[PDB]
RNA sequence: AAAAGUGGUGUACAGGUGAGUAUAAUAUUUUUUCGCUUAACUUAAAGUGAAGGCAAAUCCUUCAUAUUGCAAAAGGAUAUC
């Protein structure tokens, strides 16, 4: 089963990702069959921007990740969510307006 | 090249024979069996219904 | 004539008859395909 | 040598199979009979 | 309602070690041409009937039906009136 899931890199306290296709029953950081992408969760600030609006950077090869999508590949809840937002997938959660 | 493709067309057509004949010969049994099944069978029904009149 | 009268000229004479040639019916349906089948056949062996 | 060998056992299969065809015919039309 | 089980899937992944092992091999790269795939993933179609064994079953055994003729299946659950 291929997946779209996300491969821990970095130091202790220092989270970095890997967008990764790889098959699911394999080491979480073993060599996988592409990088599609990195994820930072650490929301980063602008340099000259007072303003205190903070943003996430997230490399995302879309045109690769859509292949993977379309023959059958299942993404993490994780990478679920990211996929949503650029607007390829629908969401899996909500917050109930009730 | 050409004794190649003449000697492997050759080999086909003595397969489609063997696989025809085989086919035949095989349903002809079948075929047998459907008869001494029905005989008896249709031998059987038409007594039952020979009795309802 | 009554119900009883009516109800006893019925029996199974009639269901019988039926299931009987009902049987035969799908019996036929079985031989036409084998006879069908074998003719498939026979026009092919003395095609080639 | 061989084809007359060949030959002739294709007539056989081709009469073989017009005869259980036409024993089929012959229980086929026979049911009908009785059907009536 | 609990406690043991029966069955399904998973324990073929992850994690650990370097004892043994001395190699050219049906090994491997490029181009051309291909084949296989009965579990899981993705899309769709059709079919999901009948008995017996164990306390019972989606367990085991077996049958009908499934282009021709060989060849399959298993049931459980929730609403509406
Ligand atoms: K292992
Ligand atoms: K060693
Ligand atoms: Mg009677
Ligand atoms: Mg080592
Ligand atoms: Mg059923």
């Amino acid at each position: 089963v291929l997946k779209l899931r996300l491969a821990r890199f970095g130091r202790t306290n220092a989270p970095f990702y890997n967008i990764v296709v790889a098959h699911a029953r394999t080491a979480r950081n073993s060599k996988p069959l592409e990088v599609i992408g990195t994820y930072d969760p650490v929301p980063k600030k602008d340099t000259y921007d007072t303003t205190g609006k903070l943003h996430k950077d997230i490399k995302l090869d879309v045109t690769r990740a859509k292949y993977w999508i379309g023959v059958g590949a299942q993404p993490t809840d994780t990478v679920w969510r990211l996929l949503s937002l650029v607007g390829i997938l629908d969401p899996k959660y909500k917050k109930p307006q009730p | 090249w050409d004794a190649k493709d003449a000697a492997k067309a050759a080999k086909k057509e003595r397969k489609v024979l063997r696989e025809k004949m085989q086919a035949a010969e095989e349903a002809i049994e079948l075929a047998e069996r459907m008869a001494r099944h029905a005989v008896r069978e249709i031998a059987m029904r038409e007594k039952i219904i020979s009795l309802q009149k | 004539g009554d119900a009883f009268q009516r109800r006893e000229k019925a029996n199974e004479d009639f269901a019988i008859r039926q299931r009987e040639k009902e049987k035969l019916l799908e019996l036929k349906k079985k031989l036409a395909e084998q006879q069908k089948h074998l003719k498939t056949l026979s026009d092919h062996i003395d095609e080639i």
